[PDB]
RNA sequence: GCAAAAACA
């Protein structure tokens, strides 16, 4: 270690990038989840109050919590309302263009979204197949369930997909087309019912850690709630969203004043907060800019089906005999989570307040911002979910101090219980750190933390080219490398794409292209490399034929619209090829066929989305049209 | 809109209804908070004791040596190794029975005969778990008594290896080849040649080492390896570990067996038998590693067979090792530019007193040595990356930044219940470089004035 | 002194699928019987069964294949 | 045996 800390012409910050456990193998997760689901689940009780009473915590509902009663020495989860509700106020105030935007947002293109986007989404746990869907194929399935039992058909526009929800939420009895039979309860502890897996490829701490997806009737006001938090997040300048951290660096103070510098991080982030003050800081927000009531309903409709979470706590705790291991659910027999076996509902487990990754990302830096704004706090703040930075600019050492104190106590109210151990106050500014980038007086560094895979992606030589290039190019841009690192890198990925190719020492390929005099011509075929370091951002094929490297005759060759085989700025050519009880490879077929009479038939659903009212049989109108 | 007995269903698990409406007055009370205090101790990391750490690593690293063969093909240097030597077990270990060898022979005479895949033998029985799982399970129920309990699961502590600084000044040792053949990028402007001459100068002061060797042997033996793990096989696979120096002749590092490998996940482990020509013994280094004697030529070699299973995530990994040369590369270019924005003049040969802490001493040495034992220490940190590691490194970014700030003037606060040095202590389990970079943290001064 | 064999009142190691197993090393398989009482059941040079003269002893790729010693049935129950 | 809070064998 300290070979990683220079004394002479090169600071520490900058080498801090030697601090990455970059090259070597992220961490896995192995065996069961239900541990760890039930630990996340079991820390925000054991905070509630200052002695630690877990079993009284259990039927709290909402988790507003009286003051004089906050841990100040440690984690506490819930809220204060009055505090929310006056934090709440202070930042509606403040940011007044931001609040007119978010009324833009919430009254133009709020009833404009396509509700066909929550297909590019995450793995889903259909509740008709019992198992994991990928998202399109769940939309799908849940659009035919609304369909069928619900007998309106659904608008383009994801508010009727939401009214379908709650209309078909009402009914006593629903059938599936196979033809299974869901009661209201059942549909109901469905959409309760979280599905929690692993966080794979997680690096940077020594625990394992779950996340949890919501079902696909719940993701829809899932959505348009991330949304407006998003938009919101967009216009307001603590977010932690844009080269915030280089414009409070680039930032002159007085000649003799206290300048702090706080960077820190959150503890039990997703532990220690309630939905219920999101409920009160998006109403208060809705309230004040003056929207109606359905309004009101259609943003607080998602944290009221949080409030009711029913995550799954994976497949059991493991008990050992002897040399044996067996997994067996909670409750079956005494173990360390016994207070919550009374909440066990099925395979899956109830928790009125919690929260958990992956579910709120937005929201919750919205909660935290709001925490920032008052009066006292004459300071710069940057909030980014679960890691912050924060200027004090003051006059006296002592202000300093207040000033750091009672933002703990305010990110506190709400329940944020930022880290003491994580959080580093430097008394002049200069020196901090922020999400992975690194300040050091009028320099801010920006460290990766993952290194470009420097390997072709997989599709085809042109295309693995263009991306490798392209993330290289990203990479030296954001000043993560340089010339001399952008070179070793283009090097190492050149040698791994020619490997992957058979394009280095003897093999199949470079023997057929010996025995027919095949002269290699491109960089996957063996040819020396064309693109160089300036040159990165060039396609192959355009820059070779420029130096003369690839004759005209063999671009006629390679380029031919008549081949066999036919952001990614690759011209189409030979080179551009794609490697070769579900009851479900049927129905994807039969799909392929509707989406292959498209794209041949509309050159405008290439342009644009699929805007057309009805059409159900009535794409015989545009037939007869062609041939009128 | 909104129904009526969903109402009821979004209620029922809240005191408030769908719209609060909080009777309280909006107002932030005052609550008494704790003083921040501040520290003028850099904090001081335990070190854990116990039993020193052995060598956990998919292939043996400084103790790699390679047999010089006659130029030829794999299937030539393989045939000439089988038919000139002759094994006889030095040191046994029970991780690893002897017995291996045969078939560790067997594959070499089958690759030497042109193929690369062979039959099963009885000894690949006890070489790859064939047929483990049942055999524990079985006798497990046999042996069964009690009543179950929780896992309650445990890491066993360990110290700092006196070996790894060992590691570290050997893989610094000088070699005759450049082991880093890279192929060069075009140039058409200025500041491309200054990019490919950067390169060219990192590559020719850290290629000539024993690290970068050890590199290139790593890449080889874990793209050979995962190569093979594709295809669903029953048969066990031979995949030499021979490189080339710039005369023709072909240097064995080793062969790595792999075996059944019915794998179905990707983070699924893959049985192998790793066979390495090490240069020394050592017993609390090597405990699981058998040790037998290779006789070629009339020369001394020493060879390690040892049992392990290794994922498919992680042999890809390892198979692009190489990527370890950008962070060195990342730091030499950095000081390099630097000085070249001093005076606007691009030496490419500027060698500076790099001022470091060596022995709890204050002293300075070349840019070159300092980029090499980077890069060393690097790879050391990539080969034995685990979660401990990860923390370790997180967790330590933050007491890197307070020592950078009190060696430039600042003063450091700290919240009340704020412990830093707790969250870097608790990833020291049991790693031998975590352990190193804790020694190395805690040889430097705590004080600055 | 704790039976631990079959013939001083122990449980039975041996089953139906299990009567051609040697019962020593079923049972130190299966953890019935410590390291610790193995090196003293299975001892060479036990007096109860100790022979009356040395035996001769072969030594596979030795420098002297033959060393004549005192000897002893290893296991002490073969009185 | 690999690996760490249990998965592969």
């Amino acid at each position: 270690m300290n070979l990683f800390t220079p004394l002479s012409e090169i600071n520490p910050t900058t080498t801090q990038e030697l601090l990455y456990a970059y090259t070597g193998p992220a961490p896995v997760a192995y065996g069961t989840r239900t541990r760890a689901v039930l630990e996340n689940i079991i820390r925000p009780y054991q905070y509630f109050y200052k002695e630690p009473n877990v079993q009284r915590a259990l039927d709290i509902k909402t988790g507003c919590k009286e003051p004089e009663d906050i841990n100040v020495e440690g984690p506490s989860s819930g809220f204060h309302t009055a505090s929310v509700l006056k934090l709440a106020d202070n930042f509606f105030r403040k940011y007044r263009p931001a609040m007119e935007k978010l009324k833009y947002w919430i009254l133009v293109k709020l009833p404009k979204l396509k509700y066909a986007e929550l297909s590019k989404g995450r793995q889903t746990y259909s509740f008709i197949h019992k198992r994991n869907l990928p998202a399109p194929i769940a939309l799908e399935e849940t659009v035919e369930f609304l369909e069928q039992n619900l007998r309106r058909k659904i608008g383009p526009t994801l508010l009727s997909y939401c009214q379908a929800i709650a209309d078909v939420m009402e009914l006593d009895e629903t059938t599936y087309e196979y033809t299974i039979k869901f009661s209201r309860e059942e549909l109901w502890d469905q959409m309760r019912t979280l599905n929690t897996m692993w966080k794979h490829l997680e690096r940077g701490r020594l625990n394992r850690r779950t996340i949890a997806t919501p079902s696909m009737l719940i993701r829809g006001f899932v959505k348009i709630v991330e949304d407006a938090a998003k938009e919101i997040l967009e216009n307001v300048p603590t977010s932690g969203v844009p080269e915030k951290l280089a414009k409070l660096a680039s930032k002159q103070t007085f000649h003799t004043a206290v300048t702090g510098e706080l960077s820190g991080d959150q503890e039990k982030f997703n532990e220690c907060l309630d939905p219920d003050a999101m409920r009160l800081m998006w109403t208060v927000f809705l309230r004040k800019l003056g929207c109606p009531d359905w309004i009101m309903e259609l943003f607080n409709i998602p944290f009221m089906v949080f409030k009711s979470k029913l995550a799954d706590m994976g497949e059991g705790l493991v008990y050992t005999k002897g040399k044996l291991t067996d997994r067996k659910p909670l409750g079956e027999m005494p173990s360390e989570f016994d207070d919550l076996v009374r909440n066990v509902v099925g395979n899956s487990i109830s928790c009125r307040l919690g929260m958990f990754m992956g579910m709120y990302n937005l929201t919750s830096t919205l909660l935290a911002l709001i925490s920032i704004e008052r009066e006292e706090l004459t300071g710069s703040h940057v909030e980014s979910s679960d890691d912050f930075i924060h200027f004090f600019n003051c006059k006296t050492h002592e202000e300093m101090f207040k000033q750091a104190e009672t933002l703990r106590l305010t990110l506190k109210l709400v329940g944020i219980n930022m880290s003491p151990s994580k959080c580093i106050l430097i008394s002049p500014a200069g020196i901090g750190e922020f999400n992975s980038k690194f300040h050091h007086r009028d320099f801010v560094g920006n460290v990766a933390t993952e290194l470009p895979a420097l390997v072709p992606n997989g599709t085809n030589p042109m295309t693995d080219l263009a991306m490798g290039l392209n993330v290289i190019k990203h990479s030296v841009n954001t000043g993560q490398m340089n010339l001399c690192t952008g070179a070793l890198a283009m090097r190492i990925f050149n040698h791994a794409y020619k490997y992957a190719y058979m394009a280095l020492g003897v093999t199949r390929r470079t023997r057929f292209m010996e025995e027919n005099a095949i002269t290699p011509l491109l960089t996957n075929q063996g040819a020396s490399p064309v693109h160089s370091f300036s040159t990165m951002h060039l396609d192959e094929v355009a820059l070779r034929r420029h130096l003369g490297l690839l004759d005209e005759e063999t671009l006629r060759r390679i380029l031919n619209p008549n081949n066999p085989v036919t952001e990614d700025y690759s011209v189409p050519s030979c080179f551009k090829y794609t490697l070769s009880h579900k009851a479900l490879l049927n129905k994807e077929e039969r799909y392929q066929r509707v989406t292959s009479i498209i794209n041949k038939l509309f050159p405008e659903v290439l342009i644009q989305e699929a805007s057309a009212p009805g059409t159900v049989e009535s794409l015989k109108r545009r037939l007869e049209l062609v041939v009128e | 809109s909104v129904g009526t007995t969903f109402r009821t269903l979004l209620k029922r698990d809240t005191d408030w209804d769908v719209i609060p409406t909080p009777r309280v007055e909006p107002n932030v009370p005052r609550i008494e908070g704790r003083r921040w205090t501040q520290m003028k101790k850099l904090p001081l990391l335990k070190e854990k004791e116990g039993p020193p750490s052995p060598w956990r690593a998919l292939l043996l690293g400084a103790d790699s040596e390679y047999i010089v063969c006659p130029p030829g093909t794999d299937q030539e240097a393989i045939s000439w190794i089988h038919s000139q030597s002759e094994i006889e077990c030095i040191r046994e270990s029970k991780s690893t029975p002897a017995s291996v060898i045969t078939c560790l022979t067997s594959s070499l005479q089958s690759f030497a005969e042109g193929n690369p895949v062979r039959s099963r033998i009885h000894e690949d029985i006890i070489a790859f778990g064939i047929n483990k799982k049942q055999e524990k399970k079985q006798s497990a129920s046999s042996s069964a008594s009690g009543e179950w309990k929780r896992a309650e699961y445990q890491v066993e502590e360990m110290s700092l290896p006196p070996w790894v600084e060992e590691e570290m000044v050997l893989l610094r040792s000088d070699q005759e080849d450049n082991w880093i053949e890279l192929e060069k990028n075009a140039i058409y402007t200025e500041v491309d040649g200054v990019a490919e001459g950067l390169v060219d100068k990192y590559i020719e002061i850290v290629g000539r080492t024993k690290v970068a060797s050890v590199i290139e042997k790593w890449q080889i033996a874990a793209t050979r390896t995962f190569s093979q793990l594709h295809t669903d096989r029953s048969r066990i696979t031979a995949c030499p570990i021979i490189t080339r120096d710039p005369s023709g002749n072909c240097q064995f590092w080793g062969m790595v067996l792999l075996g059944p490998h019915h794998v179905k996940r990707d983070t699924d482990n893959a049985p192998l038998l790793i066979a390495e020509i090490m240069g020394e013994d050592t017993e609390e280094k090597y405990p699981k590693h058998s040790v037998f004697s290779l006789k070629v030529e009339e020369k001394q070699f020493l060879l390690s067979l040892k049992i392990t299973s290794f994922s498919r995530n992680k042999l890809y990994t390892f198979s692009n090792i190489r990527r370890v040369l950008i962070q060195p590369a990342s730091i030499y270019s950095q000081v390099v530019l630097s000085r070249a924005a001093e005076n606007n003049s691009l030496n490419l040969e500027v060698n500076p007193e790099i001022q470091l802490y060596l022995e709890g001493a204050q002293r300075g040495m070349t840019l070159y040595q300092w980029v090499r034992m980077i890069l060393c220490l690097e790879f050391l940190m990539a080969i034995y990356n685990n979660p401990q590691m990860e923390g370790f490194l997180a967790n330590m970014r933050r007491l890197h930044m307070s020592r950078h700030a009190m060696m430039e003037r600042r003063q450091v606060f700290l919240p009340f219940g704020s412990r830093p040095e707790d969250k870097v202590n608790e990833c020291i389990i049991n790693n031998p470089i975590v352990a190193y970079l804790a020694k190395g943290w805690n040889s430097m001064p705590n004080v600055y004035y | 002194i704790t039976p631990l064999l079959t013939n001083q009142g122990a449980s039975p190691v041996h089953s139906f699928s299990t009567m051609h197993l040697d019962e020593v090393a079923l049972r130190r398989h299966l953890g019935l019987l410590d390291e610790e009482t193995l090196r003293r059941i299975l001892n060479p040079n036990n007096p109860v069964t100790q022979k009356g003269d040395p035996s001769m002893f072969f030594r596979i790729e030795n420098k002297m294949p033959q060393i004549m010693e005192d000897y002893s049935v290893p296991s002490c129950f073969k009185y």
